[PDB]
RNA sequence: AAAAAA
């Protein structure tokens, strides 16, 4: 593998136009290109893969917020803790109105994307992707239990279907799951039991980071609990 | 002008009212205080009295305007933002239906200026919020504000109503109103100096930021 | 200079306790002092048990002033935001009054500001309890030409009318709050309950700019037996006030009736007058 | 097009509202009060002048209610949504029927349906009334003046009625039906005691009874007969599973001690009486309800479209005409002329009958026909404003008001006050001179530039002074930064 | 310191 330092000259030639991506700064003056975080450089398209625990919001992104705060204009929605506040319009639901508002308490789980995310501005999110049938499980989320694990665990979930996660907990019991890009995780299912083994085992998975370790870990998780 | 020149705080000056007598008729001298002045109450052989005295060191200006203003000017506190002066702020903050900045300076009257001395890492500076309605008077409706106004940029405005005691309404409307000076990447890259009104381009670097900008 | 130098020391009404249970009979309605749990009703304040057709609720000894529509109050204003207006009426919150429930003629703090007082009425009441002021009336307006005076808000009974117009030529404003409110009796004052059987000035902060010692000793005259009144814990009407204002007439001095002996003399006067000639 | 029917009525429409409102309650059931003696006028104050007061408002708040409202008892499931069916009520053969399947019931869920496009004061439509085992569809358009029966049933204190936001119901009960509600229980102020995130009743279908709804039939017209699909199937909604949530929100108020604020709260509602926009009280209220609850309707008119209180005499006229019309032909003020139409006639001021047709996007019937006297109020409105059309002043009569010679009076004891205070002033004259720190904090700003030796040499205050001359001439005019782009798009001529 | 009916 081809590891990346911050300061570290960049290998790929000016000459050839190449477009830029998360990881990597264009220096406003200088104008060069350099790398500022610490990981492995992916290129095709450049960026580079570094592990971080905080979520910054970003365009088309799937995150998982909950809501602090209701107001007139919009909605108050935490992504993480500590984080600044997201916008979540009334508008920003399907079967929208004017007068009438959608019903969201304050603790509300909400499925949203990320339309707009400015850096020098409050980012912004809606409860309908624009779009995808307007159904990729956005909405408000009844029950369940959510987890909170790093933005590295987080995004392979998602978009790589290599990801021995999914395909072992399917067989284990059935459910259905929603992850955020935000490092949070909200999974569903019929009987108690069958929730808090699956928290148990992305809570080991997360910690040991091995992807040959899932099948072992649910194997015992599952039979744990009986 | 048969009264002191030098006005010292505490230095009696002008009675209330006067009177003199000119082309066979009397014409009533109106004397009221000014900045500088303050009318008070004044006891003389067991009588009330009421006469202009300074409250500031400096010389005492009689004008007339279309009555007798008698003002002490000295050798910044006088001067406020009121509706309709021109104001140079810069960018505090970016919402999405406004943008609030803070006052530094204010234009004077037939350029130069007034500076306000301020701390602007307390808050003690005056505040001011452009609306984005007041941003230009095309398109009043919508109006993305990202690409009017940045964070750090120095805007010229003018300001409409001050409202109440702690947000000044301001407006750049009008063609001399504007983002004036600005840098790249929110300060980060060079100077960058006004083309078009609505383009700012900078001839260092090469970079092209959107801006509000305003006519040289 | 008065002195008390004490040493050594520093179709019956039942009377409950925070945690008694005044009813094991789960028909009644639960009203106010009472909390239900498990079809048993405990009271949680300590005072009078009330039972008026189903309503059931226990009445403290002592508390703030309960808000109710119609009640008028008198009010000082505590702050103004946005297109509000927040005004003291001595409860347990702030009553609000709306731009839109006062009166505008032909910059909020041009009209009222931080302290300005004011009579209005209770227009709604919200959900938490806080009240709703409305001052768009004849009747009702900026307070001005007297001097206020603050007697307990369980002395002052609802009425049709709470403005009585008092021999001296002056005006009491009796507010179910508690906050009373002497003037010199106007032109609206003199004529206004009469006439209905037959305005940038409003919100002037400036009194009457001719206001006689006569009026003056009188408001000072009407208010000392106003808190006599309420020393002797005696529930204050236009009719006791006329009394109390003629009974301290015998003093010469307006000033001898601050004294604790005097109060309670010219409280009980009255209390045995009433009590004579009401049998 | 819809036959509108204020003509199909047994009575005709009356907008003239030469007398004050006067209820169409013919029978008084359940009340201990005579009608007699509640179909007086009550005495005029100075803001409630002569009016007849409400007749079960002495039966509202003196009766008492149903022992069984009281106490917490289970929810009773609504009956399945699929297998039930609406009972549509078009004939008084089969309101006979109802009436007498309503009194062997312990509470009913009442909600109305109302229009207010083809009429003046607006006409109820529809009432859906529904028990624990059925639901009923009364129309109110043809079962009109035979409906005032039905109030042995709402007014019975031992029955409770269902409503949500009966705000408006008991309005429309009382003007149209001449019904009245005596034992109210409104879901939504129950609602308001909970603290439920939303008030509405679409929120109550869903939190409380998982039945999904919407907004689509309100505005809509309700008169057209006979009913279709989706209306009828939002007409049964709203009092079908109401009774289900009476039950849940009144086991949450009795718990929390809060049943006592909601009957409170539901009596008042159920209070409100109607009087038209004249015979109004000049005091705003809530538990009056008019048309017109301002002197000046036309004034909030003006401040939302930012009309100059120049033209108030013309969008008076264009105001009170727009109201004789709809009072006349019995319509709704903005069906005989939209307020967007009427703001482009004060704007724009047409003084032609050809401007005043072509306005905006599309102009309406009334106003089209009246187009040519419309052009007279323009011309009369105009020759009215044409018609209409103390600083130093009210300083004069004050400064002839004090006396002359006392200005020369005032000046001489002004002149002997200046004499006798600031002029006599002795003292032995005492050096300035520094006593310990006197010497070296005021002292004046030097700086040194050391040479090549490394010897410190006083810089001159001259030099300072040339530098500052230097660079405000410098700054004050800057050099014009020239740069020139290549633009091989551009051709010469 | 928005809210409810139609
Ligand atoms: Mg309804």
């Amino acid at each position: 593998s081809t590891f990346i330092f911050p300061g570290d000259s960049f290998p790929v030639d000016p000459t050839t136009p190449v477009k830029l991506g998360p990881g990597i700064y264009c220096d406003p003056n200088t104008q060069e290109i350099r790398p500022v975080n610490t990981g492995v450089l992916h290129v095709s398209t450049a960026y580079i893969d570094y592990s971080s625990k905080r979520y910054i919001p970003s365009v088309n992104d799937f995150v998982i917020g909950v809501i602090i705060g209701t107001f007139s204009d919009s909605y108050k929605v935490s992504l993480q803790n500590f984080s600044s506040s997201v916008s979540l319009s009334y508008m920003a639901f399907p079967n929208a109105s004017k007068k009438n508002r959608p019903t969201l308490q304050v603790g509300d789980l909400v499925y949203a994307r990320v339309c707009t995310a400015e850096k020098e501005l409050e980012a912004e999110i809606e409860c309908f992707d624009s779009t995808t049938g307007r159904d990729a499980g956005f909405g408000i989320l009844e029950d369940g239990m959510i987890i909170d694990v790093n933005l590295n665990f987080a995004r392979q979930l998602l978009f790589n279907n290599d990801f021995p996660l999914l395909k072992v907990l399917a067989a284990h019991t059935k459910f259905e799951v929603a992850i955020g890009l935000n490092g949070k995780i909200w999974v569903k299912c019929e009987e108690l039991s069958n929730t808090l083994a699956c928290y148990r085992t992305i809570m080991e998975c997360c910690q040991k980071n091995d992807t040959a370790a899932f099948k072992d870990i649910a194997k015992r998780q599952f039979k744990e609990i009986l | 002008f048969q009264f002191p020149e030098i006005a010292y705080p505490g230095k009696l000056i002008c009675p209330q009212y006067g009177t003199e007598n000119k082309d066979g008729e009397d014409i009533i001298f109106n004397y009221v205080p000014g900045p500088g002045t303050k009318l008070i109450q004044y006891e003389h052989n067991g009588r009330t009295l009421e006469a202009i005295t300074a409250t500031l060191v400096g010389t005492v200006r009689c004008e007339e305007e279309k009555n007798i203003l008698v003002s002490v000017l000295p050798g910044f506190a006088n001067n406020l933002p009121k509706e309709g002066d021109i104001v140079l702020t810069r960018v505090t903050r970016l919402s999405l239906q406004r943008a609030n900045v803070e006052i530094l300076a204010v234009e004077d009257k037939p350029a130069t200026f007034s500076v306000s001395q301020a701390s602007s890492d307390l808050g003690e500076t005056f505040r001011g919020i452009i609306r984005s309605q007041d941003v230009r008077s095309t398109d009043r409706d919508r109006v993305k504000v990202i690409e009017c106004f940045k964070p750090g940029d120095i805007v010229r405005a003018q300001v409409l109503s001050l409202g109440d005691g702690t947000n000044y309404y301001l407006t750049t409307a009008r063609n001399d109103l504007g983002v004036v000076f600005a840098r790249a990447a929110n300060g980060a890259g060079g100077l960058m100096y006004a083309t078009d009104w609505q383009m700012m381009t900078s001839p260092v670097t090469g970079a092209t930021e959107k801006r509000k900008c305003a006519k040289p | 200079i008065t002195i008390t130098k004490r040493n050594g020391a520093f179709s019956d009404s039942q009377i409950v306790t925070p945690g008694e249970l005044v009813t094991d009979d789960p028909i009644w309605m639960r009203g106010h002092g009472t909390y239900f749990l498990d079809n048993m009703t405990y009271s949680s304040v300590a005072g009078t048990v009330s039972r008026v057709n189903r309503l059931l609720s226990v009445i403290p000894l002592k508390g703030r002033y309960a808000p109710e529509t119609g009640d008028h109050v008198v009010g000082r204003i505590a702050e103004v935001g946005n297109k509000r207006w927040k005004v003291d009426i001595g409860g347990k919150q702030h009553a609000v009054l709306m731009l839109g429930s006062v009166n505008l003629p032909g910059q909020m703090r041009s009209f009222l500001k931080e302290g300005d007082l004011l009579n209005a009425e209770v227009q709604s009441l919200f959900q938490d309890g806080s009240a709703s002021l409305h001052t768009r009336s004849l009747k009702y307006g900026k307070l001005r030409n007297g001097m206020f005076c603050q007697v307990p808000s369980s002395l002052i009974v609802r009425a049709k009318n709470h403005t009585h117009n008092l021999p001296g030529n002056i005006t009491v404003v009796l507010g179910v709050n508690g906050y009373i409110w002497l003037r010199k009796t106007s032109q609206m004052d003199l004529a206004r309950d009469t006439p209905s059987a037959n305005s940038w000035q409003i919100y002037s902060d400036e009194n009457d700019p001719s206001i006689s010692n006569n009026i003056r000793q009188a408001i000072c005259r009407y208010a000392n037996v106003i808190k006599a009144l309420a020393f002797c814990e005696i529930g204050i009407t236009q009719q006791r006030i006329v009394s109390a204002y003629e009974a301290s007439m015998v003093y010469s001095n307006v000033g001898e009736l601050i004294e604790k002996n005097v109060m309670e003399s010219i409280g009980s006067d009255i209390l045995t007058a009433e009590k004579m000639r009401g049998n | 097009m819809v036959e509108k029917p204020q003509l199909k009525f047994k009575s005709p429409i009356d907008n003239s509202e030469s007398h004050p409102f006067i209820p169409l309650l013919k029978e008084k059931p359940n009340a201990l009060k005579p009608l007699s003696e509640s179909l007086r006028l009550v005495d005029d104050d100075e803001n409630n002048p002569s009016h007849y007061p409400h007749p079960y408002e002495y039966e509202i708040d003196h009766q008492e209610y149903s022992p069984e409202i009281l106490q917490i008892r289970e929810e009773i499931p609504s009956k399945s949504w699929d297998d039930s069916v609406p009972i549509w009520v078009d004939t008084s053969t089969e309101l006979e029927s109802m009436l007498e399947d309503l009194k062997n019931t312990k509470e009913i869920a009442v909600n109305l349906e109302h229009h207010d496009y083809r009429s003046y004061y607006g006409i109820v439509c529809l009432m859906q009334i529904s028990t624990r085992e059925r639901d009923y569809l009364v129309d109110t358009l043809k079962l009109r003046e035979n409906l005032h029966i039905l109030n042995e049933v709402f007014t019975n204190p031992s029955i409770v009625k269902v409503f949500h936001g009966a705000f408006m119901d008991i309005i429309w009960l009382q003007r149209d039906l001449g019904l009245y509600v005596v034992g109210l229980f409104d879901t939504y102020h129950a609602s308001k005691a909970i603290g439920l995130p939303r008030h509405s009743l679409a929120y109550l279908l869903e939190n409380f009874a998982n039945f999904k709804t919407s907004k689509k039939y309100q505005l809509a017209d309700w008169r057209i007969r006979p009913l279709s699909k989706p209306m009828t199937a939002y007409a049964r909604a709203d009092t079908h599973f109401l009774l289900n949530i009476y039950d849940q929100l009144r086991n949450k108020l009795i718990e929390s001690n809060k049943l006592a604020g909601v009957l409170y709260e539901s009596r008042n509602v159920a209070k409100r009486r109607f009087e038209y926009s004249k015979y109004r009280p000049l005091t705003p209220s809530s538990e009056v309800y008019s048309p017109i609850e301002k002197e000046s309707p036309w004034k909030i008119l003006m401040y939302q479209y930012n009309i100059p209180p120049e033209r108030e005499v013309l969008v008076r006229e264009l105001y009170q005409w727009r109201d004789l019309i709809a009072r006349r032909d019995d319509e709704s003020p903005r069906f005989v002329m939209p307020n967007q139409l009427l703001a482009a006639l004060v704007a724009y001021t047409p003084t032609d009958v050809i401007g005043v047709v072509s306005l905006t996007n599309g102009v309406t019937e009334h106003v089209r026909q009246n187009a040519k006297l419309l052009a007279n109020l323009i011309r009369d409105a105009l020759r009215n404003i044409k018609n209409t059309n103390s600083e130093t002043k009210a300083d004069g009569i004050l400064l002839e008001t004090i006396s002359v010679p006392q200005i020369r009076d005032v000046m001489e004891r002004f002149s002997v006050l200046c004499n006798s205070n600031i002029s006599k002033s002795r003292a032995k004259p005492v050096t300035n001179s520094s006593i310990l720190l006197g010497k070296i904090l005021p002292r004046e700003e030097h700086d040194i530039a050391y040479s090549k030796d490394g010897l410190p040499n006083k810089v001159k205050t001259e030099d300072i002074r040339i530098r500052a001359q230097n660079f405000k001439s410098a700054l004050a005019n800057l050099e014009d930064i020239i740069f020139e782009i290549e633009k091989p798009l551009v051709v010469p001529v």
